């Protein structure tokens, strides 16, 4: 019968454009076309894909062996589906620095993986140093480190690797400079040779948690101090205390299927640096942060009316889109994450996607987005950003804040309280807005006693090891418990997120809290302690 | 490489789909083709004829009526299975019938296949031949040389328990003495 | 002609249904398992996956693994199909020597290492033996001439163990010696071209006939390369413990070619691809019961998720055990020679112990002992059992056990006299016990601890017919037991590793005040 098969791909023609499925028949696995009264009842997913593409996605996996599993079984759960294309995402994490001259500040770091608008294809992040004073006494760098006009202060750091991707790396590391400011490049990391043999499966880290992270200064001879930095640098970096991390997308060989044996072995032909291009210009890109409030890039192959080949795809409406990149179903075919409807969130386009979106439309006549998502088509090279909409954000769009109606609520339950602190249990997103507590006492006739009152003296908040936070009042006090004037004197907390935070000391110095717009978070009685 | 992808091609992806109930009635009759011809001429002859039920076999017109007390059966590997979980009986007496019940994996597994053919040859040698006697000396000479050779395990294959303690050669008496044991095998 | 989708010699059917190979007088041929006539030739029941050219997914295919046409040095247990067989490298430190760039040479004792959230890589972990070989040199600051502003040297002898199934060729690990949380000492070179020889599972490279090999290197790679400031010696001292952490980058592997049977190593497939699969589609059993030693071994379970990986014959929790470790059923209890399987403990991550909490509903039951038998393995659940009878520290590794074990461990006294006991007792005891309290009691209360020095407790040897012999006059003053009263008791006590000091404590005390000792012994002096 010599059924067609243009495209080559196992999968028949016919079978390819409808609608198929496959189905493990009790030990032995066929292939069927879909029917839909008998298949429905087994919730088994409805794939479509090209008949003319040897993988849809174009990322090196043909279609047939993705549904199959015939694949290394790295490749995530969530890139079964024919229409993601699996590629790697590697970008670099800083946890802690340290600090001397060529009395050493070895100070902690918290990274975020970033991404600003204007946007395009390429991967960086940002590091953020903690700036509370861990000792009292170290008031003022310049000091705490004996720092001249001429002089130079050496830098050494941990680093390690986040793979965000859905792809597996096998030989190289890439390569990542370090940059100060807008332009000021302090270092190349150097790409260490047939050291990075280990693989990196998608959200896993290199090297494990277990283990010691790469240092970044050699400890050998190649250069006495790698990260030479004159004074002017040091200044920028005391009033702004960030830095970015570019990283290019040079990867290795990727890891290949072979039918003869079923051996994964790595062929030195393919190279990540010859797919990616094709991938980039023919999918659609997704960027949410609903997990863990952290930027998780996806991307879904669309049409692109002006080629003739792509216009096989098959139509990729964008809700069902949402439902397979990332697991939303339809508990009662209202689409929705854990609870949390689609209306809780934003939908900000790109200049020309918005252009693209606003004509669809209009031939619709609908003004709400949310009414009319199941008919929306996707074309080649729109960009889509889902945002929570609760949150306020910066310019590079990281959580950094949310309308104050929200803090509230978030505390509300109060499981104890008493005169050594809050043993508190709040959702685990929330505390990643929140830089610090002002704690204050208030005389029976309106007065304010503020304990910590110096902008860098906030970080008094522990969490146990049952996730109960915990605010230890002896810390930044005099390891003495709370003293009370009044069992009727109310005590007052409040809350500080990180956009309303001062970095450095005023004009004058300032180290009050004054001129930082502060929200009431507590206040209860003396006896009601 | 661009060979071997026609073979699994070919296996794994079924082009149209039979149907719900038809790869039913198609298993059996695949089954029973089987087995030569000329046995189902013999079987019709005798009487009744082989029907294909499709539920549970414990509760049928023909069968439940009869034989409750013998819910013991013996497998193939001689352990002892509960008729209703079992997938096939059959039934000796004045209408020799014989039933199967249907399903979809008489093709793909083996196990189930023995079991019946197991059946095909009880009413073969106990209801068709008997009527001539036919199991005769060519059957226990046969019989006769297994028993006396080389550690053969193939007694341990055939011969239930009864069989393997008879200390001397088979005789033309014990077949006649005791013939239920002699069909099995 | 019979279908053959995996294209692996074995036809679909016997696969999925179960099979076996029998050997006919001389001819090998593949059978379908048959219940009553291999049962008593003792063959075992497999099964596989018609999809996989190696069920396990290791380099293997399903057809050679059980036939032998196979490197003859695969452990036995692992030829069963859904065996991964795969290396495990650690490493041994057998003795260290110190100096300063009056030398601390101390015999060690070193146990591979795991801990809990715990992922996919081998470590080791040291302990240096405390006791004090001689009498005068109290404070090793002291007995190497170490200032403030100086540096030692470390130098030491190592030896490779393979702990696994299976066997590797031409690389050997690298590895790098860290101590504390960070501070990582030096990383082991990687010697070039000198591994020509094989580690088959179970052997130690080198071989125990030869001298190990000694770590620095001896030439000019660095003259000292083990340095070490002021500053370590310190943390050395407070915690007297290493850590030897080794990736698994391995050599190639070696293949069966059929045209020959030549075993040759292929340079294209090499361990350090095929290691994450494994990793990723089997269940991790951790079992301590062979030699209280850890030995590990990944089974191959269904996933829902994947529809070629549901391919896999489903495998319950009582069967694994049947095939992984030894176990059996002779009154149809499960038991390793003899102990029950009641006797141990079952641990499990937080992943693992949500799926478990749900299969142990839709069968009412409370007691896992029961539907042992009927709970299904996922894959990637981490299994740990562990001797219910010991006690544990954080790392895993035995350190204890409730007292009442030990003593009637030791009531078999099969000698006494005035020089020493001499027992037999079961090997496994003696990785519990830190070592012996020798005291007498004065008819009136009085308590004479012969050894009453917190560094002085290993005295007590094992004679060449496994006797355990312990000797008085090694910290005594090598004189014989005096004993002033035929009616004074002689009270002796054990110390476990657990209950153990390390270091003299605030204000420098070194008597065996405040150490829990438990009394294992007190005889009249007459009897003696």
């Amino acid at each position: 019968p010599t059924v067609p098969d243009r495209d080559n791909d196992g999968i028949p023609d016919s079978l390819e454009v409808e609608g198929y499925t496959v189905d493990v028949k009790n030990k032995r696995t066929f292939l069927s076309p879909w029917i839909s009264n008998i298949h429905e009842k087994k919730g088994l997913t409805k794939y479509k894909s090209s008949p003319e593409k040897w993988s849809t996605a174009s990322d090196p996996y043909s279609d047939f062996e993705k549904v199959t599993g015939r694949i290394d079984k790295n490749v995530s759960p969530e890139a079964r589906h024919p229409l993601v294309a699996a590629y790697p995402i590697v970008h670099v994490d800083m946890e802690n620095i340290i600090l001397s001259k060529n009395r050493t500040i070895s100070k902690n770091t918290s990274t975020s993986r970033t991404h600003t608008s204007g946007f395009s294809n390429s991967n960086s992040s940002t590091v953020a140093i903690d700036h509370s004073l861990s000792l009292a006494g170290e008031r003022t760098w310049a000091e705490t480190m004996g720092l001249n006009t001429a002089d130079t202060a050496r830098l050494n750091a941990n680093i390690r690797y986040v793979n965000t991707g859905t792809a597996p790396i096998y030989n190289v590391l890439p390569t990542t400079s370090l940059v100060l400011g807008k332009n000021q490049t302090l270092a190349t990391i150097k790409a260490k040779e047939n050291q990075l043999s280990q693989i990196l499966a998608p959200n896993n880290y290199y090297p494990s948690k277990n283990l010691a992270p790469i240092a970044l200064n050699a400890q050998d001879d190649f250069s006495s101090t790698p990260i030479t930095m004159n004074y002017n640098q040091f200044l920028e970096l005391e009033k702004t205390k960030q830095l970015r991390l570019d990283t290019d997308q040079v990867y290795g060989n990727i890891a290949t299927y072979n039918f003869e044996n079923g051996r994964v072995r790595v062929d030195t032909g393919s190279n990540w640096s010859e797919v990616l291009p094709q991938i980039q210009e023919t999918t659609a890109r997704i960027i949410f942060n609903g997990k863990d409030l952290n930027l998780v890039e996806r991307r879904i192959a669309a049409v692109n009316p002006s080629d003739p080949l792509e216009t096989t795809k098959p139509d990729m409406t964008l809700k069902e889109a949402l439902k397979i990149a990332f697991g939303f179903n339809e508990p009662n075919g209202n689409l929705q994450y854990q609870g949390k409807d689609i209306t809780e969130f934003d939908f900000n386009f790109d200049q020309q996607t918005s252009q693209n979106i606003k004509n669809q439309l209009a031939e619709l006549n609908a003004t709400n987005i949310y009414t009319v998502l199941d008919k929306i088509k996707l074309n080649a090279k729109m960009n889509i950003l889902i945002r929570d909409k609760r949150f306020h954000y910066d310019r590079n769009n990281i959580a950094v804040g949310a309308d104050e109606s929200v803090v509230k609520e978030a505390h509300r339950e109060v499981i104890n309280s008493s005169t050594e602190g809050l043993l508190l249990n709040i959702d685990k997103d929330i505390r990643k807005i929140l830089s610090g507590y002002i704690v204050e006492i208030e005389d029976t006739e309106g007065l304010k006693e503020v304990i910590n009152d110096r902008y860098d003296m906030l970080n008094i908040s522990s969490l146990r090891q049952d996730g109960k936070t915990f605010i230890d009042f002896k810390k930044y006090n005099d390891k003495l418990p709370l003293y009370i004037s009044n069992p009727n004197y109310k005590v007052n907390v409040y809350a500080v997120t990180k956009e309303n935070t001062i970095i450095n000391p005023s004009e004058n110095g300032d180290t009050s809290t004054n001129g930082i717009k502060k929200i009431l978070i507590f206040s209860k009685k003396g006896y009601e302690i | 490489q661009e060979e071997h992808l026609k073979e699994i091609m070919k296996h794994i992806v079924k082009i149209e789909v039979k149907g719900e109930e038809a790869v039913k009635k198609e298993a059996a009759e695949k089954l029973l083709e089987k087995v030569p011809s000329d046995v189902l001429e013999m079987y019709k002859a005798i009487g009744g004829k082989i029907y294909i039920v499709d539920g549970d076999i414990t509760k049928h017109i023909s069968l439940e009526a009869l034989s409750e007390d013998k819910k013991k059966i013996k497998d193939i590997y001689g352990k002892d299975a509960l008729l209703h979980e079992h997938y096939v009986y059959a039934k000796e007496g004045y209408e020799p019938v014989l039933v199967i019940q249907s399903s979809e994996d008489y093709v793909e597994n083996t196990e189930k296949a023995l079991n019946v053919y197991y059946e095909i040859g009880k009413i073969l040698s106990r209801d068709i031949l008997s009527k001539i006697n036919q199991p005769y000396q060519k059957f226990l000479d046969v019989l006769n040389t297994i028993k006396n050779a080389s550690d053969s395990d193939g007694q341990d294959l055939l011969f239930t328990n009864q069989l393997k303690e008879h200390p001397t050669d088979f005789s033309v008496e014990f077949l006649e003495q005791n013939s239920n044991e002699v069909q099995e095998v």
